[PDB]
RNA sequence: GGGAGCUUGACUGCGAGACGGACAUGUCGAGCAGGGACGAAAGUCGGGACUAGUGAUCCGGCACCUCUGAGUGGAAGGGG
RNA sequence: UCGAUACGGUUUGUGUAGGAUAGGUGGGAGACUGUGAAGCUCACACGCCAGUGUGGGUGGAGUCGUUGUUGAAAUACCACUCUGAUCGUAUUGGGCCUCUAACCUCGGACCGUAUAUCCGGUUCAGGGACAGUGCCUGGUGGGUAGUUUAACUGGGGCGG
RNA sequence: AAAACACAGGUCCGUGCGAAGUCGCAAGACGAUGUAUACGGACUGACGCCUGCCCGGUGCUGGAAGGUUAAGAGGACCCGUUAACUCCCUUUGGGGGUGAAGCGGAGAAUUUAAGCCCCAGUAAACGGCGGUGGUAACUAUAACCAUCCUAAGGUAGCGA
RNA sequence: CGUGUAUGUGCGUCCAUGAUGAAUCAGCGGUACUAACCAUCCAAAACCACCGUGACCGCACCUUUCGGGGUGUGGCGUUG
RNA sequence: AGCGAAAGCGAGUCUGAAUAGGGCGUAUCCACACAAGAGUGUGUGGUGUAGUGGUGUGUUCUGGACCCGAAGCGGAGUGAUCUACCCAUGGCCAGGGUGAAGCGCGGGUAAGACCGCGUGGAGGCCCGAACCCACUUAGGUUGAAGACUGAGGGGAUGAGCUGUGGGUAGGGGUGAAAGGCCAAUCAAACUCCGUGAUAGCUGGUUCUCCCCGAAAUGCAUUUAGGUGCAGCGUCGCAUG
RNA sequence: CGUAGACGGUGAGAGCCCGGUACGUGAAAACCCGACGUCUGUCUUGAUGGUGUUCCCGAGUAGCAGCGGGCCCGUGGAAUCUGCUGUGAAUCUGCCGGGACCACCCGGUAAGCCUGAAUACUUCCCAGUGACCGAUAGCGGAUUAGUACCGUGAGGGAAU
RNA sequence: AGCUGUCAACCGAGCGUUGAUCCGAGGAUGUCCGAAUGGGGAAACCCGGCACGAGUGAUGUCGUGUCACCAGGCGCUGAAUAUAUAGGCGUCUGGGGGGAACGCGGGGAAGUGAAACAUCUCAGUACCCGUAGGAAGAGAAAACAAAAUGUGAUUCCGUGAGUAGUGGCGAGCGAAAGCGGAGGAUGGCUAAACCGUAUGCAUGUGAUACCGGGUAGGGGUUGUGUGUGCGGGGUUGUGG
């Protein structure tokens, strides 16, 4: 199986990295885990993967970390764009975990991941400031709200 | 455990046959194991019975 | 039957007219190239004095052959 | 722990006379040293009863010039390194100890679930890369099955 | 209808527990809601005196170093066709020898399992359990003379 | 077992009459969770000693003529 | 248009270095010659060769194959209302006896052990009905009855008997084991189907007359009571 | 009389007595089969023909083995087609098929599909036919017929 | 113009030219059981969950609906664990079973023959399973043939041929090409760069920056497709 790293692996390479390992290493050790992902495209598994590494050291959380990034989404009012009918409300598309975890760094700045947010326990399906909840650590919640506009 | 849980391989059907030419009705079972497939990259695995062909064509998930 | 000389007629290759012959096995081989001598010319020999000492067909071996070779060239395989 | 593949750091070659271990053939034979060839107690150890391998201190303007033919002329120098003890990497192998992630657990706890010793999801704890069956493979195999176990014959059998 | 079966009692073997065993392709079940003082199997068959020798054959239980030993990617060599080399004739082309890359065969060296061979156990496992003939062996007799063969020679007890 | 009636006791609340409120702002002990300490606990690395002799050799044999075996005369892989 | 195994050749062809002979073919027949008497050949010249479609008949091939007949084999189902065993829940066991263990009392015992006395009422205990069995006998034996009857006989508080409801199913069940039982059948139940199984075996095969007319031998045979071929019959042709 | 002499019935062989027959006619409704318009899509948002250079031309696939199934082909020299197990390719100087491999040469551009007619059959309905049976025949069943009867059951199964 | 079906009569009742009985086509009702489906069940017989008629002083009753389980779509909900899910709720749509033959795909005997028997045959038969439709499967060659400017999807008939072969080369089994016919009908998509687009990541530094061109500018397709869906401008060899 050839794959690129997304993190660090012992004799396997780094993020980025591009090895060939066999099928049951890959399939349930690295694919599982996401240390690497299968070179599907050359091009593709490069700079998805260097996205994925990134992202992910940038959204690890720790533990005196998790109260600070309660502390850091304990600070507005979020705001994400759907397109919604005349009057019904009934939005044409649907809120996703991607697009509140965009929508807070963007507004707000605290880096997070998609493991964080509560969105269907937050049916957002109008307009408002709809509250989410983001899971930041074991027990650590966040009633951060979201705002909804025309796209 | 003789049938793949997705690509439906069924066992086919042959005869073993002895040095006597004697041909006795065999089987040829696919190998198919037991595996937690994930059917969403969230976790939860659900066991299935997939073949080993399944298994190496990565249409098994067991993320 | 007993002796010596030479030699390899199991003429092997081709084979007479004939004959012994429930259906499945035998006797002469007169002729032909090529031999065997003894010899000298004439001459005789297709293992044994004779009747036993063997096993069909099928399947395959092995040698040689101026035979076929699944489009053609060979080849595999088959055939003699 | 032991293997095999691409090259590879330096000697490793008394053929026969013999500076006398003639490195593989050519360049050779100005190419070789002051931070540094030598002979050396020695660093380091390898023998064909030839002495040898690069040298720290010595050592110091060093070997060499068909040094005499033993054609290959000191392995004192150039390419491939040729018989060749050792090469360090990457590829792939027999085996031992394992790290857990496959897979397994009729071990526990949860939830689906009011009912539930079903099962299946989570989790924990254990095994564990074995086991399990898949394909192929060798053995044991009246446990089961299909069968065969002749004829003559003063009946048949025994005998022949 | 018994002398047979069973029987309570015995002994051996198996079984570390969704055991062994059994019904099932499997799941599952029984075993057992049991736990080696329990289960399953084999034989014997209350109780009393006892169950003597033998592990050679065959099973079973362990394994002694070897040898034999399938399934494989260990694939030397060899064989097919041919890009092409050489030569003969013969020259608007077919006759021999050599033949790379390849791809297509058959494939040897080497390579490790179980089983077998092999060594020790096991007879309440299947099964075994002789002579001499020299003696007074007492000429009612158990030992003794000291004799060949195996693994041993039928021990107590009983016996037309 | 169900409907209607009458009365007897029978007892709800906006009410009324009784039991209780029972926790908070300070402030302590017990779980004792954060890390660390004690009682117990089973070990790896180094470590010694032994049974034992996977390596070795002959040393002695009922004798192969000791010359094949095996055990003591022993340092060893303490290899198990 | 054959010969051969084909490059194939072709009234020739195959075999063969060998115009050497043979094999098989050139319908058949007639004349002429040349030959040789080794059984006749060679050419030459004449007439020109007869298949093939229906269809009748006899045999025959594949089928059920002239008809009947097995025991048995396979596939799929039906049966535990009989019986075997087991599971759940009920019921029954007249009458008498013997008298266990314990529990008290007395002797002895240093004291116990033990021995008597009372209570006790145990047992796959005893005798014996119901009940369940089936040892003997006689009868029945075209029975009253496809297993019984009459006399006796065994058990009869148990490993008892029995009702109801269940479970186990055929190469399987159940079996205190008889190969027993599994619906009057069991060394592999039954029904349907394969199926008109197959049988070298037994039986049967139906009107007539005219002509001829056997064989029971040889050889071979997993053969010996079968069959092949020959021998022997018949009917056609040909020779006579 | 006959475009009617088909067949049956009628008191016995009926073209002319009857139902009919030849030949004519008859659908309100329902169904079917046709066309005829709305309607539906597409094309027109264009058609023409020539040049040279990168990507594309169906992947766990083809191919290769180990075991099988199928083909005349019973594993055979065994192609082609196929199942299960592994191993596993390239996209046109590709890949298959020509019963293994070629300067070869031909067939062409698989691993994803849908496709009428020609074809098989008759539970059922309609109209007919018979050198078919004619009550032990013909369906088991002309009557009660899968009935009665038998068997627990599957099932067997009449007679009239 | 007679009728009140028939065995199958006897009545007593009646109907019918104002059109009966009879025929044909639509409908209506259509108990209970049966896939049976509200639950149960020994089939046809037992017990239940909204609004109405009642049945009143009221329970008790019966009428109509409706109420199984599965999948699939759609809505909610989202357990244990947190985005997130198995599941639960509600609603629509289907499925279930039967049928004689034919079809397709799987499983697959044995009697039997081989004069035994196992290879083989029987036979891919019987039977069994899964599934359709009016037909079904196959079907538009990377095919077959061999040097013919060969045919040109499949299927089904006849031949080829009981041939080539195959076969304990035994019993047996047995094609294909080619040819003659029935029928005729050579349609669409997946790849490529992207036209365009819609939507699931990462943010560089939100400028790569777009209508394809040049030439004005901001903050633009953010910009980058790797993942899909969609109308292609898309789409067979000597090449699109």
């Amino acid at each position: 199986m050839k794959l690129i790293l997304t993190a660090e692996v012992e004799h396997l390479g780094a993020a980025g990295d591009t090895v060939e390992v066999k099928d049951g290493y890959g399939r349930n050790y690295l694919l599982p885990r996401g240390l690497a992902i299968v070179a599907s495209r050359g091009a593709e598994r490069q700079a998805e993967e260097i996205r994925r590494a990134r992202e992910s050291k940038v959204i690890r959380d720790i533990e005196h970390a998790n109260e600070l990034k309660t502390a850091l989404e304990g600070l507005g009012d979020v705001t994400l764009s759907v397109n919604a009918a005349g009057d019904t409300g009934k939005l044409f598309g649907s809120v996703t975990a991607a697009d509140v975890v965009n929508a807070i760094k963007k507004a707000g700045g605290p880096n997070l991941d998609k493991r964080t947010v509560q969105l269907a326990k937050a049916h957002i399906k109008s307009v408002g400031t709809h509250p989410v909840t983001v899971k930041l650590h074991t027990g650590v919640e966040a009633k951060v709200s979201l705002n909804v506009v025309a796209q | 455990a003789a049938v793949c849980d997705i690509c439906g391989k069924g066992p086919g059907f042959g005869k073993s046959v002895s040095h006597s030419h004697r041909r006795t009705s065999r089987r040829w079972n696919p190998n198919i194991q037991p595996v937690r497939a994930v059917t969403r990259p969230g976790g939860n695995k659900q066991r299935i019975n997939a073949c080993t062909s399944c298994i190496k064509a990565g249409k098994v998930s067991r993320a």
